[PDB]
């Protein structure tokens, strides 16, 4: 009664869903996931939407040598 | 030179008190239960 | 700060526990008469008036009602079980929000907290049931414990899709985060499953097995009376309030709005308030539509049917969120 | 420009009997460095997982049921398919660890890298990743192949911590471009 | 500690004595000199002394009873009160940081 | 002292005793957290050079920074008291109206986004100084330029504009 | 030094337990409590996340551990039909 | 002192007040009959202190695991800012390995008491 | 003269007391006794569950609420199994009557000293440290390290999915092989 998979897989497909929709179903949600990772992140750059920048979680040390300041010294004081 | 009667003390406790152990051991592996004072 | 911190915390405490065991009361006089109005009838109209002095009358009867200590009850066990199913389920109302927050503890882990506190509660429903040492009693104890076999999973992964988006933990946090969207309308069937989830924990029909009148007598609580059977009731309906609230928090937008401060503050737990009390209905409405469902069809609804479905969102809603750049910030912000 | 610096992680130095290309490289790098023997080597190797429990029924029927032996190859087929691949990658990338002959790979690696520094891209590509994460991933894959028969692994991070020094690359591209400008100027 | 993951979602405090030791070692001992590790018998110790503080409880320790047998000793004339003390660095409450500071 | 959050702590303990005449002395920085939170853009409009040159003389010297760039931290200070200053002298009403507004929010910019509108455009006005926020998207509006704030208890009148530098009314 | 009591205790229980089955696999369990508890309270005095995580490990495979145990103990008493350690 | 401490002293001191109350205030006649185990009327062997067989215990088993495994996903939840793409690939691996796990008690049937 | 060090109290902001600490250790060890001492199996799993609480408490007030809340929810999930498996496989009664000799008590005096001696030098200074001048830990703030603090679970999630993986992957095959094997050996045949 029941259908085979792999006898005919479009077949199983329909009585799962009909029959057994909670596991099937459970099949179907846990498979989109990797289909979006797989899928909507290039839709998204072909459409322009661009990945924000990481916001800073330490404070950020500029690169390269001290820029040899002078101002704000002791004799500023009074 | 050393104290043969200081040391025959000390190996006495070390080696006897080996002997309290398997003795305490050989109490609580005991069926017929005959007090902590056996 | 202003005046003492003791006297503060000491006011703190008085306006949500005395405001909230007020509020339990009337829940079930709320219930009687709305089941009762479903019933063609009218319920409490005559203790007080409307029927609004019928809760205090039921609570002075049995405290002046005598108690029975069972002779094949363990009977130390027998007063502590209801002690702690009593003690626990009061303690969640501790990190309730009646405001940006304003809670007795603004915990960063008030969702464990509670998930802690839910849990205690149901073991005192298991120690005083097998306590009694009656076969009903006994029969009931054990329904309780395959209940949270089933409901305690459902719950807490249905709150972690929850945290997937808030990033918190904190209920003070989740709520703010709803000022973008409610989370009733991105996760509309995690509000489904969590809500009956919410029945199933507290022992609520269509799923109210430990304490069922058809097929036990009354179940755990059968050979309980006077205050102990007091303890179990203001345990099960605090419970109720405390879970509706938490799906007014977690779906909600909890506190959100659909003597400068008083204004704000009471707009807050007015808000709040009536969400919850759209809830406590859907509890009555629920218990006064269904027949009772069996406790091994329980098992297996939520264990092959909420379950799967829950773990497929698990999987699929942080590859969304991924996708979409949408990770919540985990530091302190909202 | 020069960097400056082009070598700026502490690495692991194995010894090997062939240059090191890379000790973490991305995974398109191993299927596209692959010789056409590799393809030859993980297909054989994929047909004989089901090929041994064809043969082994032959001689010996397991005596099982109308539908089992069809389930029991497309367990075969998956396992034999699998470690086919496992095999077919670990070829490639022990070439680029220098624990195969590879101056076929040492030579095409000279060129796409001294390529991308004369067209100023960045040698190992751009992550979105952070350049913690990049680390992380970095010390979670590097010589990950040589553990490929318990728990394998794969890198899909365009981080740029890969063992070797970039001064090489950088050194011909300069003189590449030293080259080409000399062979302008006769125009 | 040595993990350089602390509670906070920062680095553990005894990160850069683990650093150093570790840094100590590669840079000084090999094969051919055995006992170049022996530079790192201090570096070493003093992980130990960020990690379990036993120098430093015994170093307060003895100037803990040497300062408090001096403050018995010492010349007694007014104590300040608790409330003088949180008055120091207040809008509008200069006599009370000058009697602090015995100024 | 620690750097650990205390579990247990009942007790608070003081040194009266001052840094010594070799060190140089630099008075303090006087503001709360409400008024230095509303001049920390303009903080780092102006101190930007010498926030990052202290930090770098202590990442220079590990582990003994503090005692090694002492004139670094006493130019910070100094450079940081000459906006309060400037923000005093002019901008004073704009300056309390937003930081008091921000002591009754939580200390959130977005709830108080149209007194940061007004302080920003009268802090530009005589300082030349601008809100500068590194690595905001391109392809949206920057958040602290946005009429709309969703997550602001009250809505922002419509009538409130939000300060651009440049362009006219 | 509670950790060392506790641990005293789970190794006693298991020990010299002359109860049942159930008990000896609760006196697994103190001890596991007992050694996850001192790597805690190192962790907050070294400042270390790891030994959180450590914990962390610990309480799932003891968790496992009291599956396989259970699992195991209705094997067997579905065939000797007690889980009463005896002694004669 | 915190509102945290003095609620856990108002909600016992609750518990005791009613407790007090009825331990105080209500008649108290304790005899025979009265103090016997309730068995809808007529007494029965007493067999509640006697091993009684649960058909569901398979559920407990794997209750305990299951909930082991969802306390390992709330780090993550709260982590997902800094977690990104590659550590949700390793939470995606965790969950995917679990799952298999799950298929294995739905399969064999464990979980469906006839 | 001059003082200069001044002791004071702190008004609010102030911590917990650490006599609660000490409270909560007597009942834990209390507690633990009494799960192996008790006749009734019932009563030894309450003083367990009980047990685990006061650790968790004792976790809680150090600070570590994450682990202090895990460990509690994760128990009382799984003293409740305890409890369910108590009632399937014990006789309660016949239990209650089985006894304990005290021929134990010689071999616990030594067993106890032994251990608990070898086992205190193998501690830490952070660890015995509280066992008339005593010492006091002092402690103040940073602002570097202080820009955006993350709460001890955020920490573990910052490097149990990335730094440390493996430890997952591992772990998650030990839950595997128990969720097949416990089922395996109990599973009513079909
Ligand atoms: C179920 C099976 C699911 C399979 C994957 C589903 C789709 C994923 C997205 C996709 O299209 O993948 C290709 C896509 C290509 O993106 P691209 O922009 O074209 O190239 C960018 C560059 O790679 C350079 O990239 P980058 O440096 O700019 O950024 C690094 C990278 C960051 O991504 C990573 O670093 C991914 C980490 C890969 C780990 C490899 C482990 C292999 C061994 C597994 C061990 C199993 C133990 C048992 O970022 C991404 O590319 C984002 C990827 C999407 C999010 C990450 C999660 C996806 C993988 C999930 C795996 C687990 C699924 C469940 C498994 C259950 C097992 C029982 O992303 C990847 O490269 C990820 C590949 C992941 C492979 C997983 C293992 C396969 C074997
Ligand atoms: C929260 C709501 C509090 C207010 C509702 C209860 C107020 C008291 C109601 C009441 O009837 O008290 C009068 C009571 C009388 O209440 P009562 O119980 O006699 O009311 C019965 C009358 N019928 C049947 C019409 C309802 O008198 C006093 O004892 C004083
Ligand atoms: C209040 C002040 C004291 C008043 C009670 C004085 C005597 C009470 C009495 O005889 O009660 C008899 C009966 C019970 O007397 P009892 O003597 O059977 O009580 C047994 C309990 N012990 C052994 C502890 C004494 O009381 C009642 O049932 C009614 C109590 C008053 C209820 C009024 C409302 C309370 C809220
Ligand atoms: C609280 C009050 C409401 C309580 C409802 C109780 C219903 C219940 O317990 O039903 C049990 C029942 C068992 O049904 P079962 O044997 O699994 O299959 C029957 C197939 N005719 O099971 C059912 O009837 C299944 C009920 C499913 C409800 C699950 C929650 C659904 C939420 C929205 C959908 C999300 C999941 C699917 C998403 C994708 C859909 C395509
Ligand atoms: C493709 C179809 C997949 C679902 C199949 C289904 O509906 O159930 C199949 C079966 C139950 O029916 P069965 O017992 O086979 O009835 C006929 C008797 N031979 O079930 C089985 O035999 C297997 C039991 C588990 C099947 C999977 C159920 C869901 C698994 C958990 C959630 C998955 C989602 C999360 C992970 C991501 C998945 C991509
Ligand atoms: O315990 C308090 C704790 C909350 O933690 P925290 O707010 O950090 O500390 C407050 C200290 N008063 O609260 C928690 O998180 C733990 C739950 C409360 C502690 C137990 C409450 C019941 C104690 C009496 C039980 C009687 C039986």
């Amino acid at each position: 009664t029941t259908p085979r998979f792999w006898s005919t897989p479009l077949k199983y497909c329909r009585w799962a869903a009909r029959e057994r929709p909670a596991l099937f179903f459970s099949v179907v949600i846990g498979a989109l996931g990797p289909v979006t990772l797989a899928t909507v992140p290039p839709l998204r750059r072909l459409i322009g939407d661009v990945d924000a920048a990481p916001i800073p979680l330490t404070y950020p040390i500029p690169p390269g040598p001290r820029k040899q300041l002078k101002g704000y010294d002791d004799d500023t004081e009074d | 030179p050393k104290d043969a009667v200081h040391l025959g003390l000390k190996g006495a406790a070390v080696v006897g008190g080996i002997g309290l152990l398997f003795a305490a051991v050989r109490t609580s592996l005991a069926r017929k239960n005959v007090g902590p004072w056996a | 700060m202003s005046y003492s911190q003791t006297i503060n915390s000491l006011v703190e405490v008085v306006l949500v526990l005395v405001p909230s065991l007020v509020g339990i009361a009337y829940v079930t006089v709320g219930e009687r008469k709305t089941m009762g109005s479903m019933q063609r009838r009218l319920g409490p109209n005559a203790v007080g008036i409307y029927g609004l002095l019928q809760a205090f009358a039921d609570a002075l009867k049995l405290l002046l009602k005598e108690y029975v200590g069972p002779t094949q009850a363990n009977l130390v066990l027998f007063f502590l079980g209801p002690v702690i199913t009593l003690i626990f389920s009061l303690l969640g109302y501790a990190v309730i929000p009646y405001g940006p927050g304003l809670a007795v503890n603004d915990l960063s882990t008030g969702i464990l907290y509670m998930l802690a506190v839910s849990s205690l509660a149901t073991y005192g429903i298991l120690l005083a049931g097998w306590s009694a040492n009656s076969k009903y009693a006994f029969l009931g104890s054990l329904r309780s414990t395959a209940q949270l076999i089933s409901y305690e999973l459902v719950l807490s992964s249905s709150i972690l899709l929850v945290i997937m988006l808030s990033g918190s933990l904190s209920l003070t946090v989740i709520v703010e985060s709803q000022r973008a969207i409610w989370y009733i309308l991105p996760l509309l069937p995690v509000f489904i499953i969590f809500f009956i989830g919410s029945v199933a924990e507290t022992n609520r029909a269509p799923f109210d097995l430990a304490e069922a009148e058809s097929e036990l007598v009354s179940g755990f609580m059968t050979e309980h009376a006077a205050v102990i059977f007091v303890f179990f009731f203001l345990a099960e309906y605090g419970s109720i309030v405390l879970m509706c609230i938490l799906t007014s928090i977690l779906f909600l937008g909890g506190y959100l709005l659909i003597n400068a401060p008083t204004v704000e503050g009471s707009f807050y737990g007015l808000s709040l308030g009536v969400k919850t009390s759209i809830l406590i209905f859907v509890f009555i409405w629920t218990r006064a539509s269904f027949p009772r469902i069996r406790f091994d069809q329980l098992m297996s609804f939520c264990w092959t049917v909420l379950l799967p479905i829950l773990f497929a969102l698990i999987v699929l809603v942080p590859c969304i969120l991924y996708s979409f750049n949408i990770f919540p910030v985990n530091i302190s912000l909202l | 420009n020069t960097p400056t610096q082009t070598y700026q992680f502490p690495s692991k130095t194995v010894k090997t009997d062939y240059p090191l290309i890379d000790n973490d490289p991305h995974f398109t790098r191993v299927i596209r460095y692959a010789r056409p023997s590799d393809y030859a080597h993980g297909l054989a190797a994929a047909a004989a997982g089901p090929a041994a429990l064809w043969l082994m029924e032959r001689i010996s029927p397991s005596q099982v049921g109308r539908g089992g032996f069809a389930k029991a190859m497309r367990l075969a087929g998956f396992i034999g398919l699998a470690g086919g691949f496992l095999y077919f990658y670990q070829r490639s990338i022990l070439r680029f660890y220098g624990m195969s002959e590879n101056a076929r790979e040492v030579e095409m690696d000279m060129r796409e890298m001294t390529d991308r520094v004369k067209a100023g891209l960045p040698l190992y590509g751009e992550s979105r990743l952070s350049p913690a994460m990049q680390g992380v991933a970095a010390r979670q894959s590097r010589y990950s192949a040589l553990f490929f028969g318990v728990m394998p692994w794969f890198n899909f991070v365009n981080h740029n911590q890969h063992g070797v020094d970039t001064a090489k690359y950088y050194q011909q591209a300069e003189r590449e471009l030293e080259a080409e400008r000399l062979a302008r100027e006769q125009a | 500690m040595a993990s350089g993951y602390g509670l906070n979602g920062g680095p553990s405090r005894c990160f850069p004595f683990w650093q150093e030791l570790l840094a100590c070692y590669v840079t000084n001992s090999s094969e051919d000199n055995p006992d170049g590790k022996n530079k790192c018998i201090p570096v070493m110790e003093d992980y130990y002394e960020c990690l379990h503080h036993r120098k430093e409880a015994a170093r307060v320790r003895a100037l803990q009873a040497a300062y408090r047998e001096a403050e018995a000793k010492k010349l007694q004339e007014n104590p300040p009160t608790a409330g003088q003390i949180r008055n120091l660095g207040l809008l509008n409450k200069e006599e009370d940081t000058k009697k602090v500071h015995c100024a | 002292m620690a750097t650990r959050k205390p579990a247990f702590n009942q007790h608070v303990l003081l040194d009266t005793t001052p840094l010594p005449d070799s060190i140089p002395k630099v008075k303090e920085i006087g503001a709360s957290s409400a008024p230095l939170l509303s001049a920390s853009f303009f903080i780092g409009a102006r101190c930007k050079d010498y926030n990052d040159d202290y930090m770098q003389c202590k990442n220079e010297n590990p582990g003994r920074g503090e005692f090694e760039c002492l004139k670094e931290g006493r130019r910070v200070t100094r450079c940081a008291r000459s906006v309060l200053k400037d923000i005093n002298t002019h901008c004073l009403e704009q300056f309390r109206a937003h930081w008091q507004c921000l002591d009754n929010n939580n200390q959130q910019l977005w709830q108080c986004r149209p007194a940061e509108w007004k302080l920003n455009k009268c802090v530009y006005e005589n300082l030349k100084l601008e809100k500068v926020i590194p690595d905001q998207p391109k392809n949206s509006t920057p958040v602290h330029l946005r009429q709309r704030q969703i997550f602001a208890h009250h809505a922002i009148p419509p009538w409130e504009r939000p300060f651009i530098p440049g362009q006219p009314e | 030094n509670i950790t060392l009591i506790l641990f005293l205790i789970g190794i006693l229980g298991f020990v010299l337990n002359r109860k049942n089955i159930i008990l000896m696999l609760i006196s697994i369990e103190i001890m596991l409590l007992s050694i996850t508890f001192l790597i805690l309270l190192s962790s907050l005095n070294m400042d270390d996340i790891i030994g959180q995580t450590y914990a962390i490990y610990i309480i799932v495979v003891a968790g496992a551990e009291s599956a396989i145990g259970l699992g195991i103990l209705v094997a067997f008493y579905r065939l000797r039909g007690s889980i009463a350690i005896e002694y004669k | 002192m915190s509102a945290m401490s003095i609620y856990i002293i108002f909600v016992s001191i609750i518990a005791i007040l009613f407790l007090a109350i009825d331990l105080i205030f209500a008649p108290h006649n304790p005899y025979k009959e009265k103090l016997s185990a309730f068995e809808c009327g007529f007494h029965s062997f007493s067999q509640s202190r006697s091993p009684f067989n649960i058909s569901f215990f398979i559920y407990g088993l794997v209750f305990l695991l299951l909930d082991l495994e969802i306390l390992l996903l709330y780090p993550f939840a709260v982590s997902e800012y800094v977690n990104s793409a590659y550590g949700l690939a390793a939470a995606l691996i965790f969950i995917g390995i679990i799952t298999i796990g799950f298929v294995y008690e739905l399969g064999h049937d464990a979980l469906k008491v006839h | 003269s001059q003082i200069s060090l001044l002791l004071l109290k702190e008004i609010y902001t102030n911590g917990s007391t650490h006599i609660m600490l000490d409270i909560l250790s007597v009942l834990a060890v209390i507690s633990g006794i009494c799960v192996i001492i008790s006749k009734n199996p019932i009563v030894s799993v309450l003083h367990l569950i009980g047990l685990f609480a006061y650790v968790s408490f004792y976790l809680i007030l150090i600070g570590l609420n994450f682990v202090g809340l895990s460990y509690l929810i994760v128990y009382i999930g799984a003293v409740s199994i305890l409890f369910l498996f108590i009632l399937m496989l014990i006789n309660i009664r016949t239990s209650e009557l089985q006894s304990n000799t005290s021929n134990s008590i010689p071999l616990t005096i030594l067993v106890g000293i032994i251990i608990s001696s070898f086992l205190f030098k193998m501690l830490p200074y952070g660890v015995i440290i509280s066992n008339k001048n005593d010492l006091f830990f002092i402690t103040s703030k940073i602002w570097d390290g202080a820009l955006a603090e993350n709460n001890h679970i955020s920490s573990i999630g910052n490097i149990m999915y990335t730094n440390y993986n493996v430890w997952l992957i591992l772990a998650s095959f030990i839950l595997l092989l128990a969720m097949v094997g416990a089922i395996v050996i109990t599973i009513k045949p079909r």
